[PDB]
């Protein structure tokens, strides 16, 4: 059972650490003390998963490795060489901290890289975010914060992105609608919007029909004046 | 109840290579010690240490020792 | 040889037997810790720094058959094929500050990819550009066409597919259009969740 009260850091791991009977290797600069009481008993799994959060807590962070057992760091970072990346299939558990990386395929991976990098500004040496011509989309944060972001980017891209849909036409003329749709359903002296989330409208001649392209909540008003 | 003025700091559950482990602080200073090894400070013997409530043969009696 | 204005200590408990190869492994591993870095020779053994850096003439380069293991420095080179070899350098640079004079990112006109680092560093690399670089760089596909007109069509494309307000994205991951009109098919090249888009359009 976690039954620690006023337990110092140092004392934590190196008590812990002898039930656990895995080495460590703690830094210095680490000073400071927990204090906790428990009713539920914690050793199966559930010993090591809440270990490693009490050490979150703190934002004193640890990595840990194949050969020799993890370690405590004081830069708190993934830039020390050590950082586990998940392939999408193993999203981990919070406690521990990878570097995930998803090519975005549809959206401008800028503008959503300062609201990111504000909402999970971890300031204890958390994520960042950056831009490549490919698209990629990367992030090292925590394990938990995979969940929120992985679920924001997939509900955000998957908002009606470009689809495209026709209407034949029986006798009417089709170069002279659209030659004056765009004047009807134009713009107003303040843009709806940008470019995106709005329709545009072209038309061939051969075989009078004309052409819709946008999502499924701007094209049903385009049907609705056709 | 016990006493001796010793005030627990830890008492973890036993390790698996070994058959118990406790921690206890005295005199400011904190000192691991297992179940059969002798207090550095009083001539004591701890019997058993159990996860309640600590056992220790002081002056051929037992004491049982409460959580801080 | 130990150097000078080398001033500390440490405090362990282990509980395993490490002197086979761990031993050595995490020997170099707690000098790594502190950031005290050493450099292993072959005729004598190794020397402790206090500068951290690569920059000491000796830099044991590996070939991507052997990574070697995080606790050793290394100096590892890639020619990255598809992408511009600045503006992750920045990113790179960043990520992998090393605040221990670890590695450095250049780009040459010959698109080497170079840096020093660590040899634990190399594996979270090493995997990124290949997973980066592998993100469906330009192919081309063609289709037939059975008896619509094709300059027409194309003509026609970038009237209805083709800018926004604001750019989708830079000049990548969007295709671009030609035809001739000699086998009235027409030709696109671009990314495999690009181009699905332009087939539906046809």
């Amino acid at each position: 059972s976690a039954s620690f009260k006023g337990t110092d850091i140092q004392e934590f791991i190196n008590t812990v650490s002898k039930n656990l009977n895995k080495t460590v290797i703690i830094d210095p600069s680490v000073r400071g003390t927990i204090t906790v009481r428990s009713y539920d008993m914690l050793n199966e799994e559930q010993y090591y998963q809440f270990f490693l959060s009490v050490l979150d807590v703190y934002g004193f962070a640890v990595i840990n490795m194949n050969n020799g057992v993890l370690k405590v760091v004081r830069a708190k970072d993934a830039k020390t060489s050590a950082v586990p990346v998940a392939s999408a299939a193993a999203p981990g558990e919070g406690d521990e901290v990878v570097t995930r990386v998803v090519p975005l395929t549809n959206v401008a991976a800028r503008d959503l890289a300062p609201l990111l990098r504000q909402l999970n500004d971890n300031a204890g040496a958390g994520s960042v975010v950056h831009y490549e011509p490919s698209n990629v989309l990367l992030m090292t944060g925590r394990a938990a914060v995979i969940k929120r972001l992985l679920t924001i980017v997939e509900r955000v891209d998957n908002a009606g992105d470009r689809s495209v849909v026709t209407v034949p036409l029986s006798w009417a003329s089709a170069a002279e609608v659209v030659k004056l749709v765009t004047e009807l359903n134009k713009d107003t002296s303040k843009s709806a919007l940008p470019g995106s989330m709005v329709a545009n409208v072209v038309a061939d001649e051969r075989t009078n029909a004309v052409l819709v392209s946008g999502e499924p909540n701007s094209r049903q008003r385009i049907i609705a004046m056709i | 109840v016990s006493s001796l003025k010793l005030r627990l700091a830890g008492l973890l559950a036993s390790s698996n290579p070994a058959r118990s482990i406790a921690i206890i602080e005295k005199g400011n200073q904190q000192v691991s010690l297992s179940t059969g090894d002798p207090l550095p400070g009083y001539d004591a013997r701890i019997a058993a240490i159990l996860p309640d409530r600590i056992i220790v043969n002081y002056q051929g009696r037992k004491e049982a020792i409460l959580l801080f």
